[PDB]
């Protein structure tokens, strides 16, 4: 898929709850001194936008591919499809923003984990979590893709259950 | 070896005609791809921890703490540059990710390939695999019979 | 309180420039970098110079309170009483400064853990003590540490 996604016959119809857009600005709270890196991504394997990515050093360049929490390099916050370039916030930096999830029913304050597809899921799935992820809001569906506001702050000392 | 710059002089003038494969020198301080938002510290240097993992080393108390080559469960950061006149070592904290050329252990260096997970030994040398996330981004390059450097990306703690 | 505002009748002699910084009112850190990330958050209680955890629930936005362990989120280095907000250094950022110690047992070279009350106690590891615990007043002990994360 894509982020921008088209001519319309008519325009689409308060200030509240207007941020529920797939192409919304990922950082709920931004900050200067946040490190952002550029990498290449596979244009036919998996679309890394708003997903946890890992570094795959290929024979021609270092790419980023959707990955699990065990081998996560960071979070892909934006993509330039013209150059097929992914922008990554390293895991060493804090993040507070909207990410792609696969569970349409997640409550606030729950512990979360990133799966092999770079997707937010409940931490009770069984895999030992290695990152501190907490749900700051209930998951919402855009009609279909599920998004959720999360706070990610570093790695977890001892893997939980 | 024990100096970032070649201790001996040279009897030739560099050609400076090609642009490929010119950054393999040991004196290439700092990172290869650096962000302006990088937190950088400095510390008194005990030994020569250049291009090696560094750990906090204390004394009796009469003098301030300093940093020495080390790793394992006591790793604190990575030294990327050293001013010899002042004996000060530039230290990048482990909480700030780094990408650059680092000293590689001369043991199985041939086995190191891109995508190989690495870790720091007790002497601050990168070794093929625990608690530190480091990934080799190239193959080992030989500078001296015992000195090998590898391009790696350090991105925090496991 | 961080700055107990009390009126005095005589000036206090302050001329010596040594042993003047170890005080409960000295906010911030001993060494600070321009590229240090700072976040202000609503707080409860008084988590000044302590480890803070983020507590999530008329529904209100998440706040912070003194805590640690698996729930450790950051360090509170400064506080504003009027706005009831606290400046917090996230755990992903290293810090150097004086923090609250549980007791006087902490010494140099000691590895420390943030307890459930946000106080530093000897032994995952979070910080390495730099000096011995000093009693500011009553049971308040301050220790200089170099926070580096979680093991």
């Amino acid at each position: 898929y894509s982020k921008s996604m088209i001519e319309n016959k008519v325009f689409s119809s308060c200030f509240k709850s207007k941020n529920e857009r797939v192409d919304a600005y990922s950082f709920a709270c931004s900050s200067y001194t946040d490190k952002i890196e550029e990498y290449l991504y596979d244009p036919a394997n998996s679309f890394p936008y708003k997903r946890g990515v890992k570094l795959v050093p290929k024979e021609n360049s270092i790419y980023v591919e959707v990955g699990a929490d065990t081998d996560m390099y960071g979070i892909c916050v934006d993509v330039c499809e013209f150059s097929c370039t992914a922008y990554v916030l390293p895991i060493t930096n804090n993040f507070e923003g909207y990410l792609v999830t696969r569970n349409p029913s997640i409550k606030i304050g729950e512990i979360l984990d990133i799966n092999n597809n770079g997707v937010i899921i409940k931490a009770g799935g069984g895999p030992p979590t290695a990152i501190n992820i907490y749900a700051l809001s209930d998951s919402f569906t855009i009609n279909s893709i599920n998004l959720i506001k999360v706070a990610i702050f570093g790695n977890r000392g001892l893997e939980k259950t | 070896a024990l100096m970032k710059n070649p201790q001996q002089d040279s009897g030739l003038l560099s050609n400076s005609i090609d642009f490929r494969d010119q950054n393999l020198i040991f004196s290439n301080s700092g990172g290869v791809c650096t962000s302006s938002k990088d937190k950088i510290e400095n510390y008194p240097a005990k030994g020569y921890p250049y291009k090696r993992g560094v750990k906090l080393s204390f004394g009796d108390g009469t003098t301030e703490l300093e940093v020495e080559a080390g790793g394992g469960d006591d790793l604190y950061g990575v030294c990327s540059d050293i001013d010899e006149f002042s004996g000060m070592a530039t230290v990048i904290p482990i909480t700030n990710n780094f990408t650059g050329y680092l000293t590689l252990k001369k043991d199985g260096q041939n086995g190191v390939n891109p995508g190989d997970k690495l870790n720091f030994n007790q002497h601050g040398e990168l070794e093929k695999v625990k608690s530190v996330n480091a990934i080799a981004l190239s193959k080992a390059h030989k500078l001296t019979e015992d000195l090998f450097i590898v391009l790696a990306s350090v991105f925090g703690n496991r | 309180m961080k700055n107990p505002q009390h009126d005095a009748s005589l000036l206090s002699n302050s001329n010596e420039f040594r042993d003047k910084n170890v005080e409960f009112f000295a906010s911030g850190g001993t060494r600070t970098s321009k590229f240090d990330k700072l976040e202000n958050h609503p707080f409860l209680g008084y988590p000044y110079k302590r480890g803070v955890k983020r507590v999530i629930q008329s529904h209100y936005e998440p706040h912070v309170e003194a805590g640690g362990g698996e729930d450790l989120y950051g360090i509170c280095i400064d506080i504003d009483e009027f706005s009831k907000t606290a400046t917090i250094v996230p755990i992903t950022n290293n810090f150097e400064g004086y923090l609250v110690a549980k007791d006087s047992t902490v010494k140099v070279k000691d590895k420390l853990i943030f307890n459930k009350d946000g106080a530093l106690e000897k032994v995952t590891i979070n910080a390495t003590a730099l000096t011995d615990a000093k009693q500011i007043s009553n049971e308040v002990y301050l220790v200089k540490v170099a926070v580096f994360g979680n093991k």
